[PDB]
RNA sequence: UGCCUGGCGGCCGUAGCGCGGUGGUCCCACCUGACCCCAUGCCGAACUCAGAAGUGAAACGCCGUAGCGCCGAUGGUAGUGUGGGGUCUCCCCAUGCGAGAGUAGGGAACUGCCAGGCAU
RNA sequence: GCUCAACGGAUAAAAGGUACUCCGGGGAUAACAGGCUGAUACCGCCCAAGAGUUCAUAUCGACGGCGGUGUUUGGCACCU
RNA sequence: UCCUCCUAAAGAGUAACGGAGGAGCACGAAGGUUGGCUAAUCCUGGUCGGACAUCAGGAGGUUAGUGCAAUGGCAUAAGCC
RNA sequence: GGUUCUCCCCGAAAGCUAUUUAGGUAGCGCCUCGUGAAUUCAUCUCCGGGGGUAGAGCACUGUUUCGGCAAGGGGGUCACUUACCAACCCGAUGCAAACUGCGAAUACCGGAGAAUGUUAUCACGGGAGACACACGGCGGGUGCUAACGUCCGUCGUGAAGAGGGAAACAACCCAGACCGCCAGCUAAGGUCCCAAAGUCAUGGUUAAGUGGGAAACGAUGUGGGAAGGCCCAGAC
C-alpha cells in the first residue's frame, strides 16, 4: 500500500583502516555479517564488530582457500 | 594480394588515437608469435576500399612498415558504432 | 633546493576550495606575484594542481 | 562425504582454534595398521618430536601395532622424546577422531609420562 | 505490442541515456536498421515500424527485433498537483544509444530490404541508417 | 643424494574437473571379525574395538592429456579528476588516471618441517 | 503500574458551529488577472497501408513520426 | 515511534505526500557447552502411491535452511540432532 | 512597524537534531572577543588502507529475442496421436535504482616530510546572530531529462560584493573597491560609425542579410576528399 518509511542509519563500515594505530579495545569496523573476520589479536563481537584485542596497528589481508578477508593486528 | 602501408605509433592512449581519427588515420595493432606487439597507423580510405572484398579477412596480407614486409591475417576489427569506418584493427603474424 | 620563480596569472576569485589551499601553499597572494621557492616534488606538485593559473619560470 | 574429507572437517574447527592460541600441539594420526603422534610448534609447520608405530625401535617390543598397547606405546615415547627437548606444556589435537580408545590411550600415556595437558 | 511479462517491480526511476549501443552488428538476419540517434522507442513505435516492414515484403523471409521495452513510463493526468505519489504506469519504452541494431531481416533480395526498412524508419523517432552483414 | 608413501603447514584454481594410463615389499585404502570398549532417532554404513585371509576394484597418490574451469597481455574502447569548449536530455578539446569484455598467449601447480619403505 | 502510538511523552480530565462576526499578520499561502511552462488544447507538416468502380495523396487516411502557436484544460506559486 | 533495501554520487551522513516491505513479538529452549550431522532441485527404479508423501541409486553442490521483513552473513557452519 | 552621532578591526546563517513544532524556541554547526596549548591545522609529495559508484558484464536474481533439445500442458483416442503451446538445458543477443562470477577516476581515513600560511588548529570561557535562502555548474529523485517547478548531494556566485563584459539584465564571464593622480600594463570582452582600439595581413568558405530563432523530412544550391560503373569495339 502506502510507502513513506526508512530506518535511522546505522553508521556501520570501517572506523579504522590500514596501517592506523589504535589501542586495545578500540573498533575497526561495524558490519552486519562477517564480511570481514578476525585474524590476530582482533575479536568478533556478537554484531560481528570487530575489535583490537591489543594495541597496534590494523592490517587488512587475504587469506585460506575461500579468499576471505580478516582484519589483524600488527605489534608497531 | 593486399599491401597496406603502415607507420609505427610514435604515442599510445585516447588523445592520441583520436587525434589519428580526426586526420583520417587510424590506429592498428600486429601481435603473435615472438615478436614484441608493433604499434601502428593506418591510412583510413585505403584500408576501407580494402576491406570491402572478403578476401581481406581470410587472405595472407602484407604490412609494409619502414620498407620492411610484415605477413599477417586480419584477427579483430572495430568498426565505428554507426558510421562506414574503421577505428582499429588487430593482425596477428602469420 | 634549486630556485625556481612561480607567478599566479589567473584570479583565485571563484575557484575549487583546494586550489585556494593550494595557492596558500605556494604563498601567492595575487595576480601578478612573483614567488621564489624550492624546486622540490612536493612544490612541482602543488603547481601541478593549479597549473592552469601559475607561471613557471627555472 | 567420505570418511576422510569427513574427519577433516570434524578437525578443523579445533585446529583454528589453537592455532588462534598460539598452542604446541601434540597431533594425533590413527590408521587401522599404525598410530601417530607429533609435537608441532605454533607456526604449524614444523615438527619439534615425533612418535609412531612404523619406527622399528617402538613396534619390535609390541605384538600389533594398531591396537591400544601400541597406543600407550606411542604416546609415552612422544611424551619422552618431547620433555628431554624441554618441553612440556602441549594442547591434544584428536584430528578429527573421537577421544576414544586408542587416541585416548595415547593421551593418557602421554600425560603418565609428564607432558602436560 | 511488446511488453514485460511480469517484472520484480512496478516503477523505475527516471536514469539517463548516456553512452554508445552495445549489439552494433548483424548477428542473426542478413540485413538490420541501425539507431544513428539517441532515444526512446515505445512498445507502440517498434509496433508500428515491425508492421510496416512486415507488410513491405510479403511475410517472406524473416524479421528480428533486437530491442525490446523493458522500461516503464509514468504520467500524471491533467488537473493533479505535483507530488502525493509516483505516476501510473502508462506505457514501455525501450532507451537508444547510437549504434544500436534494431531489426534484422533475411531472405529477401537486398533492394525490398532497404525499402521495408525505409517505409519501417519512417515510423521512428530516431535517425537510422541501413546496414549488411559482414565476415568479421 | 634419488625415487616412493604418510602426517602437518605455506599458497588459495597457472593449483580444480574430466579423459587415459599407472602403483601395493613398505605406507594408504578397501578389507576380516565383533560378544566386548564404544556406537546406530533402524543399520558395526558411519563412529569404535580385535585383527591380517584377499585386493588395488573403489578411493587415494603419481604420470600423461588443452574438452571445460582458471590465469592472461599488447593495442583499441568505456568511464573520469582538473582546465577549456559546443548544436548543452548529449558530447568535443588539452592533461592526468584508465577499465570491463574480447584477442594473442599461459596453464596438467609451487613449496617447508618430521617420519617410514627402497636403491645407489 | 501509561497503544502518554500526535510514540522527547503541554492536563488526571475535553467535541463542534459562525454567512452575525472580530483582531494581529502574510502576496511566507489559495481564488481573479499578469509571468514561467506547454503535458493537454488548437493549427500545420513527415511516412503511406487503405477508402475513392479502376487510381495512395481530386477529396480523405489507419499504425506510427516532427513541429508551430500561446490558445483551452492544467502545473508552478515569481508580482500584487 | 521503530527495523530492512534503493534513491545515496565505491568512507560516515544525506531530502520529497520518492520506490518496495516489515516490527510493537517469540523461545527454559528456539539459551550454554561437548559430541555428531548436512541442504534445494532434477533424472532412474520401487506395494497401495497419483505431477508431489515414505524407500534406493545417480546428477547437483547450499540455489536449501535461519521462529519473522529486507540486507549483510553462515560449512570451522550462525543450518540440523 | 520603528529604533536617532563618528571612525577602525573581524565577520556569519538561512543547516542538523528536538519541539501542540513548522515565519517561535533550544543544543549543536557556522561569527566575534579573551585565555591557554601542542608542529595543532591546510595544500603537495611519497608510503599504508577499505571500497562496489561511473563503466562493463549476464555465472547469480529478474527480464529479453532467435535457433537447437526437450519434460510437461491444451486438443484428438473410445493405452496411441495432432500443422498447437512448451519450462529446464545447449548455442547465440540485449536490459536493471532496489542484479554482480568484474570494476575505475575521484573522494575519504591513517604515517612521514619540506615549503608556505599574521594559528589558519584544538580546549576552556564572555557576547551573539541564524535555523524563509536564490540562481548557475555537475551527479540524481520527483515532474514531461516541462517550469524563473520541487527535493537532496557537491562546487561557484548573489545574499552580505562595488568595478569591466553579456544592449538593458542580484545569482553568468572577467575581477575582489583603504584614500588621492588629467601616468603605464593587462582580464573577460572587443577594434567600420553611434563608441575606446585593425575598414590589419595571409589562405579558404557563404550569396542565404545565412550571419541576426525553430524539428522530422524534402531538393540537379555550392566547396573539399577517396572510390566505382559505362565509354572512340562509340558511351550519356
Ligand atoms: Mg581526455
Ligand atoms: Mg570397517
Ligand atoms: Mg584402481
Ligand atoms: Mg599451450
Ligand atoms: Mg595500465
Ligand atoms: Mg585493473
Ligand atoms: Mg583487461
Ligand atoms: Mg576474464
Ligand atoms: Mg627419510
Ligand atoms: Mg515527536
Ligand atoms: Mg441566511
Ligand atoms: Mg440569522
Ligand atoms: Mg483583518
Ligand atoms: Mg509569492
Ligand atoms: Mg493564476
Ligand atoms: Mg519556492
Ligand atoms: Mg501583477
Ligand atoms: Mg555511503
Ligand atoms: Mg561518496
Ligand atoms: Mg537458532
Ligand atoms: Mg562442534
Ligand atoms: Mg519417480
Ligand atoms: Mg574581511
Ligand atoms: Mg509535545
Ligand atoms: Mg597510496
Ligand atoms: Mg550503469
Ligand atoms: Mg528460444
Ligand atoms: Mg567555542
Ligand atoms: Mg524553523
Ligand atoms: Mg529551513
Ligand atoms: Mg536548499
Ligand atoms: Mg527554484
Ligand atoms: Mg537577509
Ligand atoms: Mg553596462
Ligand atoms: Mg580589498
Ligand atoms: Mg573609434
Ligand atoms: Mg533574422
Amino acid at each position: 500500500t502506502r510507502n513513506g518509511r526508512d530506518s535511522e542509519a546505522k553508521r556501520l563500515g570501517v572506523k579504522r583502516f590500514g596501517g592506523e594505530s589504535v589501542l586495545a579495545g578500540s573498533i575497526i569496523v561495524r558490519q552486519r555479517g562477517t564480511k570481514f573476520h578476525a585474524g590476530a589479536n582482533v575479536g568478533c563481537g556478537r554484531d560481528h564488530t570487530l575489535f583490537a584485542k591489543a594495541d597496534g596497528k590494523v592490517k587488512f589481508e587475504v587469506k585460506g582457500p575461500k579468499n576471505r578477508k580478516f582484519i589483524s593486528i600488527e605489534a608497531e | 594480394m593486399f599491401t597496406i602501408n603502415a607507420e609505427v605509433r610514435k604515442e599510445q592512449g585516447k588523445g592520441a588515437s583520436r587525434r589519428l581519427r580526426a586526420a583520417n588515420k587510424f590506429p592498428a595493432i600486429i601481435y603473435g608469435g615472438k615478436e614484441a606487439p608493433l604499434a601502428i597507423e593506418l591510412d583510413h580510405d585505403k584500408v576501407m576500399n580494402m576491406q570491402a572484398k572478403a578476401e581481406f579477412y581470410s587472405e595472407v596480407l602484407t604490412i609494409v612498415v619502414d620498407g620492411k614486409e610484415i605477413k599477417v591475417k586480419a584477427q579483430d576489427v572495430q568498426r565505428h558504432p554507426y558510421k562506414p569506418k574503421l577505428q582499429h584493427i588487430d593482425f596477428v603474424r602469420a | 633546493a634549486k630556485t625556481i620563480k612561480i607567478t599566479q596569472t589567473r584570479s583565485a576569485i571563484g575557484r575549487l576550495p583546494k586550489h585556494k589551499a593550494t595557492l596558500l601553499g605556494l604563498g601567492l597572494r595575487r595576480i601578478g606575484h612573483t614567488v621564489e621557492r624550492e624546486d622540490t616534488p612536493a612544490i612541482r606538485g602543488m603547481i601541478n594542481a593549479v597549473s592552469f593559473m601559475v607561471k613557471v619560470e627555472e | 562425504m567420505d570418511k576422510k574429507s569427513a574427519r577433516i572437517r570434524r578437525a578443523t574447527r579445533a585446529r583454528r582454534k589453537l592455532q588462534e592460541l598460539g598452542a604446541t600441539r601434540l597431533v594425533v594420526h590413527r590408521t587401522p595398521r599404525h598410530i601417530y603422534a607429533q609435537v608441532i610448534a605454533p607456526n604449524g609447520s614444523e615438527v619439534l618430536v615425533a612418535a609412531s608405530t612404523v619406527e622399528k625401535a617402538i613396534a619390535e617390543q609390541l605384538k600389533y601395532t594398531g591396537n591400544k598397547d601400541a597406543a600407550a606405546a606411542v604416546g609415552k615415547a612422544v611424551a619422552e622424546r618431547a620433555l628431554e627437548k624441554g618441553i612440556k606444556d602441549v594442547s591434544f589435537d584428536r584430528s578429527g577422531f573421537q577421544y576414544h580408545g586408542r587416541v585416548q590411550a595415547l593421551a593418557d600415556a602421554a600425560r603418565e609420562a609428564g607432558l602436560q595437558f | 505490442m511488446l511488453q514485460p511479462k511480469r517484472t520484480k517491480f512496478r516503477k523505475m526511476h527516471k536514469g539517463r541515456n548516456r553512452g554508445l549501443a552495445q549489439g552494433t552488428d548483424v548477428s542473426f538476419g542478413s540485413f538490420g536498421l541501425k539507431a544513428v540517434g539517441r532515444g526512446r522507442l515505445t512498445a507502440r513505435q517498434i509496433e508500428a515500424a515491425r508492421r510496416a516492414m512486415t507488410r513491405a515484403v510479403k511475410r517472406q523471409g524473416k524479421i528480428w527485433i533486437r530491442v525490446f521495452p523493458d522500461k516503464p513510463i509514468t504520467e500524471k493526468p491533467l488537473a493533479v498537483r505535483m507530488g502525493k505519489g509516483k505516476g501510473n504506469v502508462e506505457y514501455w519504452v525501450a532507451l537508444i544509444q547510437p549504434g544500436k541494431v534494431l531489426y534484422e531481416m533475411d531472405g529477401v533480395p537486398e533492394e525490398l530490404a532497404r525499402e521495408a526498412f525505409k517505409l519501417a524508419a519512417a515510423k521512428l523517432p530516431i535517425k537510422t541508417t541501413f546496414v549488411t552483414k559482414t565476415v568479421m
